[PDB]
RNA sequence: ACGAGACUCUGGCAUGCUAACUAGUUACGCGACCGGUCGGCGUAACUUCUUAGAGGGACAAGUGGCGUU
């Protein structure tokens, strides 16, 4: 279960039942050819990096 | 000076996350010797984030209601402590202590997911911010629970629960209810 | 000689008086480090050890302190003792150590020059507290 | 928190098409001006008001406003409309002209023109979407 | 006919520059006005690191200072301020030993007679005020005079009876002589309101300008037109060479050097920043001088610095 | 503005059948220089002084005094 | 057009102004300490902290980006 650092490009939105979890893209550092989205849980920003536990994991779009 | 009261060296501060180090920092000028400077940071979304790791975390001392508002005896219970724990370690009451944060916050967390789903939830990712606020809050409700019922006292179950937690061991409250939760997230994925 | 620029923080408030002598500084007709609490000396000795021993060997300044509750009759001394050294310069020797000490302060700590905006909200009636209302009968 | 009421919006509106002379760029000399020549009951209304003025003159210099309109601007856009190309755009040396509209034009006596170039038509008849 | 070329600019203030004052007597001494409430002195060193730190700052205004002028001697300053009121600082111990109450509202320009004794000001209250030195009412002309706001006014600083200039939004300017105070000559053919007026230091050239973007030139001893110097929008500053020939005007963001001889242009001071992400206009000038040895130009801009401009030496 | 632009007044008609209840809101209207309504307008009233048309200057034409 | 907003009251700024010997700086035995802290005094400068009046001040106003620009 390796841990990887992937820079926040565009914050695409907030979803959640209630509202918790901030779905963004985020390009890889050590390809930057490759990107994904992520539903990051808690205040995040643009611009910085998180910490992902799975790459091969991706949360629902749109 | 320009040290954290005074005795706490300010130059050997390691970056240690290589990017998550903007959200933990001690290295600028605002780094400010006596972290007291009234609660001017919980009026507006991450002025906050700016704030020192060590005044928010004096900050999050006061819980329960019957201490609440009491930041004199929190700087206090910090400065002890803190002039114990390198003591007892070694390091730099700060390298540890931005060490303990680190290895005590929780990194992925289970939501539910849909308009109506009520069975299921899925793994995300946890922000900087969201982990170390909560992290904060498990180290000081630990040294709650050390200091309720317990033959340890205040401003002493704060240095072993930091230590513990920089040691990576079970000991601390902290971490081994991360690891509970890990579990829960993992059997959640 | 005299600027008596005063300071605020809360209803309470101090005013340093800065003249020219000894470079020593007085407090409430008192030393400066002694204060009993000893938690926050350090915060309001924040100017010296920022700006230098030397700025502050040319500045008498005689600090008086007024104002309900002892944490708001603090924050204000140190806050009154950078607008009283600020005013002094600016008004009897030059700008530009004043500008130096000014930038250097603002760089470290913005309140040290501005007063805070903050003051106690009035508290509406139907609850026990300022926002808070009472109980309700479900 | 800040959208402004149309009682501003519309006093601005109207101070803007009446007096563009006397007003210019710096909100706090449109504030005075506004005080001037028109009776604002509220300082705090007049601000409101002159902020919008100080605003739709940052709109106008980029491009005529929809909701502004005055003789001025009718007179200044047909000045810059007064464009004329040196050469026609219409009338070149060659027109391609199709065998069909040559048939038209013989037909009313303007088909010996020699400024016309009987090209070919479409070599096959598909000018229908597909349905469905 | 010389490039005009920065050689060191100048920061570190939290305000637009309004007025920068500068005397021919003294070499070192020129005042600036900030709408920070401030006026500011400055030491020039001429020298590559910075061209200085300012060495006086003087506080005594409620509201912005409009316009400030100096005298004959360096040592007393004249300040009116957006809040009707005007203050006479002196340096010696940096505080204002006078402060006169005559208008009501803000004084757009102020001047001072040839021998430093009257004190004509002109403000949005429709009024002109003339006193002298120790504040008594002298005059007040409000019957047939402007009919709008009284932007700037000036003395007549030659050997002749002085002679004030008045300019107004009323799209005329005014010209009255002391003796008497009578209305005498009145200037026409403004289409706009017009800002500020200057008159060379020998009695022969009144530049006036604006929105409208064109100078109008008037001669103290005839009072008729002579040409027009066309321009840039905003005519904000403009300012005689007291040691050349050089008429500057910041017509806009940009300044016209104009020659009173030929009228033609010396030099288009272009100024341009460089950068992909731009979608802002540059920072437009407020007012001009020149130094005492009128060879270095200072620009106070809205950019909260002061741009100094050599002559390049060719 | 209803402290001052609106005068109330309630009172009551007595009946052989009942008590009728009267109530009577009024408006001032913008009335200076005698004050019978208030001096000033209503807070959310602007008003512009319409412009004055003048010819347009196009040479300077000055006459001597 | 009413409601909303504007508006009235309240606070965050006034070394600019009118000012008091009820609250008070800055002012020499008197009450004293090997040049210095001390609500016991009196007129002077006339307002900075003190009270309340005229005003002024903030307007998404100035920049960067998003926006059917």
């Amino acid at each position: 279960q390796p841990i990887k650092l992937a820079r926040v490009t565009k914050v695409l939105g907030r979803t959640g039942s209630q509202g918790q979890c901030t779905q963004v893209r985020v390009e890889f550092m050590d390809d930057t050819s490759r990107s994904i989205i992520r539903n990051v849980k808690g205040p995040v920003r643009e611009g910085d990096v998180l910490t992902l536990l799975e790459s091969e994991r991706e949360a629902r779009r749109l | 000076d320009i040290k954290l009261f005074g005795k706490w060296s300010t130059d050997d501060v390691q970056i240690n996350d290589i990017s998550l180090q903007d959200y933990i920092a001690v290295k600028e000028k605002y780094a400010k010797y006596l972290p007291h400077s009234a609660g001017r940071y919980a009026a507006k979304r991450f002025r906050k984030a700016q704030c020192p790791i060590v005044e928010r975390l004096t900050n999050s001392m006061m819980m329960h209601g019957r201490n609440n508002g009491k930041k004199l005896m929190t700087v206090r219970i910090v400065k002890h402590a803190f002039e114990i724990i390198h003591l007892l370690t070694g390091e730099n009451p700060l390298q540890v202590l931005v060490n303990a944060i680190i290895n005590s916050g929780p990194r992925e967390d289970s939501t539910r997911i849909g308009r109506a789903g009520t069975v299921r939830r899925q793994a995300v990712d946890v922000s900087p911010l969201r982990r170390v606020n909560q992290a904060i809050w498990l180290l000081c409700t630990g040294a709650r629970e050390a200091a309720f019922r317990n033959i340890k006292t205040i401003a002493e179950c704060l240095a072993d629960e930091l230590i513990n937690a920089a040691k990576g061991s079970s000991n601390s409250y902290a971490i081994k209810k991360k690891d509970e939760l890990e579990r829960v997230a993992k059997s959640n994925r | 000689q005299s600027v008596q620029v005063f300071g605020r923080k809360k209803t309470a408030t101090a005013v340093a008086h800065c003249k020219r002598g000894n470079g020593l500084i007085k407090v409430n007709g008192r030393p400066l480090e002694m204060i009993e609490p000893r938690t926050l000396q350090y915060k309001l000795l924040e100017p010296v050890l920022l700006l230098g021993k030397e700025r502050f060997a040319g500045v008498d300044i005689r600090v008086r302190v007024k104002g309900g509750g002892h944490v708001a009759q603090i924050y204000a001394i140190r806050q009154s003792i950078s607008k009283a050294l600020v005013a002094y310069y600016q008004k009897y020797v030059d700008e530009a150590s004043k500008k130096e000490i000014k930038d250097i302060l603002i760089q470290y700590d913005r309140t040290l020059l501005v007063a805070d905006p903050r003051r106690c909200e009035s508290k509406k009636f139907g609850g026990p507290g300022a926002r808070a209302r009472y109980q309700k009968s479900y | 928190g800040r959208v402004r009421t149309k009682t501003v919006k519309k006093a601005a509106r109207v101070i803007i098409e009446k007096y563009y002379t006397r007003l210019g760029n710096d909100f706090h000399t449109n504030k005075r001006v506004c005080e001037e020549i028109a009776i604002i009951p509220s300082k705090k209304l007049r601000n409101k008001i002159a902020g919008y003025v100080t605003h739709l003159m940052k709109r106008i210099q980029r491009g005529p406003v929809r909701g502004i309109s005055i003789k001025l601007q009718e007179e200044e856009r047909e000045r810059r409309d007064n464009y004329v190309p040196e050469v026609s755009a219409l009338d070149q040396e060659i027109i391609e002209v199709d065998p069909d509209t040559k048939e038209m034009l013989k037909l009313l006596d303007f088909g010996s023109l020699s400024n016309l170039q009987v090209t070919q038509p479409t070599v096959g008849m598909n000018f229908k979407t597909p349905r469905g | 006919t010389e490039q005009m070329t920065l050689r060191g600019t100048l920061k570190g203030h939290n305000g637009w520059v309004t007025q920068i004052a500068t005397t021919p007597q003294f070499p070192d001494m020129i005042l600036s006005a900030s709408r920070d409430k401030t006026i500011i002195m400055w030491k020039l060193t001429r020298d590559e690191t910075n061209y200085g730190i300012p060495q006086r700052a003087l506080r005594g205004h409620s509201h912005f200072v409009s316009d400030v002028v100096i005298s004959s001697d360096g040592q007393f300053a004249l300040s009116g301020s957006w809040d009707g009121t005007l203050r006479l600082w002196d340096l010696t111990t940096g505080t204002t030993t006078r402060r006169f109450v005559g208008h009501t509202k803000d004084v757009l320009s102020v001047a001072f007679s040839s021998d430093n004794r009257q004190i004509v000001s002109g403000s949005r209250d429709k009024t002109i005020k003339l006193w002298n030195t120790l504040g008594v009412c002298k005059y007040t002309v409000q019957d047939e005079s402007h009919s709008e706001w009284v932007s700037c006014v000036r003395f007549s600083p030659n050997s002749s009876n002085p002679i004030i200039v008045s300019c107004g939004w009323d799209k005329l300017v005014k010209v009255w002589n002391l003796a008497n105070c009578k209305l005498k000559t009145n200037h026409i053919g403004h289409t706009g309101y017009l800002n500020t007026v200057t008159v060379s230091p020998d009695g022969s050239l009144c530049a006036s300008g604006g929105k409208d973007g064109q100078a109008m030139l008037w001669d103290l001893n005839e009072g008729k037109h002579l040409y027009t110097l066309d321009g840039g929008d905003i005519i904000n500053a403009l300012c005689f060479s007291p040691n050349r020939y050089w008429l500057c005007a910041a017509t806009g963001p940009s300044i016209k050097i104009w020659d009173l001889e030929g009228k033609i242009i010396v030099d288009e001071l272009k100024q341009e920043v460089i950068s992909t992400s731009s979608k802002a206009e540059p920072p437009q000038c407020t007012s001009l001088a020149w130094s005492a040895d009128g060879q270095t130009l200072f620009a106070g801009y809205t950019d909260n610095l002061v741009r100094v401009w050599q002559v390049t030496i060719g | 503005p209803v402290n001052y632009y609106v005068d109330t007044a309630v009172r009551h008609v007595l009946l052989r059948q009942g008590v009728l209840g009267i109530k009577v809101k009024i408006m001032l209207p913008w009335d200076p220089t005698g004050k019978i309504g208030p001096k000033k307008p209503l807070p959310d009233h602007v008003s512009i002084v319409e412009p004055k048309d003048e010819i347009l200057p196009t040479t300077p034409i000055s006459e001597q005094k």
